[PDB]
């Protein structure tokens, strides 16, 4: 004799899709601080784009 | 699709508000004060509400 149990199977497919403004997060809309941050590198692209 | 820029709309005017009180604070004589105290003994002055 034989069975049948159907049994259930979860799988994640897509983590909430989020996207962190670059300069935004670190500088609270400022006028030097903007400056500042672009003195550093191409970060706000970098983060942006990953 | 290309996230470009940010969208921080400016403010549109300037608003300062303050204690609603016009006492000053005794600063001047102070300093013109001939009398006056010790080091190993400096005098304290809670100054407040000016
Ligand atoms: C096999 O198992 C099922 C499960 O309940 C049952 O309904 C059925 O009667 C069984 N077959 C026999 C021949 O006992
Ligand atoms: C606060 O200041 C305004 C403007 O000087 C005045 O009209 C008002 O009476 C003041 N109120 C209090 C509670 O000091
Ligand atoms: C008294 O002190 C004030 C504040 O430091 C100063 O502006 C003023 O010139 C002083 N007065 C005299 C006579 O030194």
């Amino acid at each position: 004799n034989f069975t049948i149990s159907v049994t259930t199977e979860i799988l994640p497919v897509s983590m909430t899709k989020t996207s962190v403004d670059c300069t935004m997060y670190i500088c609270g809309d400022s006028t030097e601080c903007s400056n500042l941050l672009l003195q550093y590198g191409s970060f706000c692209t970098q983060l942006n784009r990953a | 699709i290309y996230q470009t820029s940010n969208f921080r709309v400016q403010p549109t005017e300037s608003i300062v508000r303050f204690p609603n009180i016009t006492n000053l604070c005794p600063f001047g004589e102070v300093f013109n004060a001939t009398r006056f105290a010790s080091v190993y003994a400096w005098n304290r002055k809670r100054i407040s509400n000016c």
